[PDB]
């Protein structure tokens, strides 16, 4: 399937995965095309920090939905 | 006369919205944002309507944007004049960010409260001695404050 | 003081050829060692102001790290563009603008 | 030893990720001060064996002038390209086809 | 009118000009979009070196022919 | 296994051929190409036929290819033997040049003599001595020699 990744400047990229694969997965994808560090990324759907650990079967990420990109969030 | 990235990046944002957040620019100063974000799924605050204004500076995008809720919340990391303790706006900012990703923290922020680093320390102290207690407390003043 | 390219770009300017900073066409791009392209100026205010480091994933960058993107440049000077002024149906080459935008009939 | 990519892109490679030495893709690709791309051990060899000078246009060049062009790197590794092997079919993204050719079904 | 000129490595580029532009404004566009200085360069187009004096109607370069490029050449 | 830049180099000038220049290598040997420029247009040699034999060296790109004529000419810069005084294989070499580029300067030489940088130097002298005369010679030596 596709998924929608909005980048930091805004500009849209698709990548192809399936619901099986990790959030750790998608952001080692992501450093792929951006050249961003998975570490260093931040992914978000529905208002909802998405976590390495999880797939993307668990948070519901179904064909052409849009993720967003953030900068990585450490202290307040 | 704006600064041309302010302009072209309105209008991305207005052109392109984001889903949950509303965000328009101010009649009398392009500088002022009326942003209003709805409250998120599986929350504290599911199905409310947080209004906030976000204010850019002089030297911005090297400045962080400030942002305030106008809205009362039970959040420990909001303090009770509406002021914000996220990450963004306190440090480490960059000028790659822009409005549309700070909106997404402060949407991700609702979801996801940290007491451990807190403002609002009557709040904090609440969500960690007796945290059951402290979302029903947020569910009520969504209730009375948040929705319409 | 000194931004990017301001102009409608026709097709309209690629994210590639587009700085983080200014959100416009890349005037005397520069490229970094992690490698993504800012202009000369952006990146320096950048370094100058918010530190030294890459906007986009907050790699380590100092001022003497940079170097100039002079291929992408050439490519970004070519693509075609409208006339800025109000009226204006020309079209050109970026590197021909400023020559036309003198020779321009609809100008204030 | 080392020379470019050489795999069938699709479609087909475009010029500007090409090296001018080897006619093939810029494999770890590092790019001139006058502002063209080579692969890694192309221009070095260029350097090393014809002379310290850009083949295109004999302008200055020196071994240590040269920088990686990472931005054009990481475009070229997500084109697409085809199975090299006699018969198999399948596509892919550059950067996944040495995975695929060990996992491949055609190879001697 | 357009013009096809074949470059070093064997790829093609397409210039807009007037039979009334010079060898030396070819040349200048040529530097706009490869790069190579004027003086560097040496045109060919039916067996003959195009010089930077005369212009390209008057060695009758019409609508879509293709020159050649070719190094600097001095000394045998 | 031959170089796989000659395979394509090869590839390219075959499918996109050159006006004038035939040039196709041979069934033995891959470096070696079996050319037959054409003669240009209002020169010496107009009307003419010339074989040439280019040869590629072990460390092609990085040295010249190896070209001598296979048919007499009366020319300044070439040689009885058939060897040619051109300055892309006598120095100042980039691998960036290719096959298709060295046939077009002996193209380009035909119609443009230099003997002020001789090599036959009894047709050096008899060009700048009397040049009329030594045209009329060359377009003799193309009829004789160079016409099928
Ligand atoms: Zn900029
Ligand atoms: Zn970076
Ligand atoms: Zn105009
Ligand atoms: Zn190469
Ligand atoms: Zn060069
Ligand atoms: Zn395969």
């Amino acid at each position: 399937m596709q998924i929608f990744v909005k980048t930091l400047t805004g500009k849209t990229i698709t990548l192809e995965v399936e619901p099986s694969d990790t959030i750790e997965n998608v952001k080692a994808k992501i450093q792929d095309k951006e050249g961003i560090p998975p570490d260093q990324q931040r992914l978000i759907f529905a208002g909802k920090q998405l976590e390495d650990g999880r797939t993307l079967s668990d948070y519901n990420i179904q064909k052409e939905s849009t993720l967003h990109l953030v900068l990585r969030l450490r202290g307040g | 006369g704006l600064p041309r990235r302010i302009i072209k990046e309105t209008q991305r944002l207005l052109a392109e919205p984001v889903p949950g957040i509303k965000a328009e620019p101010d009649e009398s100063n392009a500088r002022y944002f009326h942003v209003v974000i709805a409250g998120p799924q599986d929350s504290p605050f599911e199905g409310g309507t947080f209004k906030l204004e976000l204010f850019l500076p002089e030297e911005y995008p090297m400045a962080a944007p400030k942002v305030r809720f106008m809205t009362k919340i039970y959040h420990p990391n909001v303090d009770k004049l509406g002021r914000i303790k996220l990450d963004i706006l306190t440090d480490q900012w960059s000028p790659a960010l822009q409005i549309r990703t700070v909106l997404l923290s402060i949407q991700a922020l609702l979801s996801a409260p940290n007491p451990d680093d807190p403002l609002a320390n009557d709040v904090a102290e609440q969500w960690k001695t007796n945290e059951a207690q402290a979302i029903e407390t947020a569910r009520a003043w969504t209730r009375l404050y948040a929705m319409n | 003081d000194q931004q990017g390219y301001d102009v409608e770009f026709d097709p309209p300017l690629e994210s590639k050829y587009e700085c983080p900073i200014c959100l416009m066409g890349l005037r005397s791009a520069v490229q970094t060692p992690c490698g993504h392209r800012f202009c000369d100026s952006c990146i320096r205010k950048s370094i100058r102001d918010t530190g030294q480091k890459c906007p986009v994933d907050n790699e380590v960058l100092l001022e003497e790290q940079l170097f100039p993107d002079n291929f992408a440049k050439r490519e970004i000077l070519s693509l075609t563009v409208k006339c800025s002024n109000f009226g204006c149906s020309e079209k050109m080459e970026l590197r021909q603008l400023e020559k036309h935008l003198s020779q321009c009939r609809f100008a204030l």
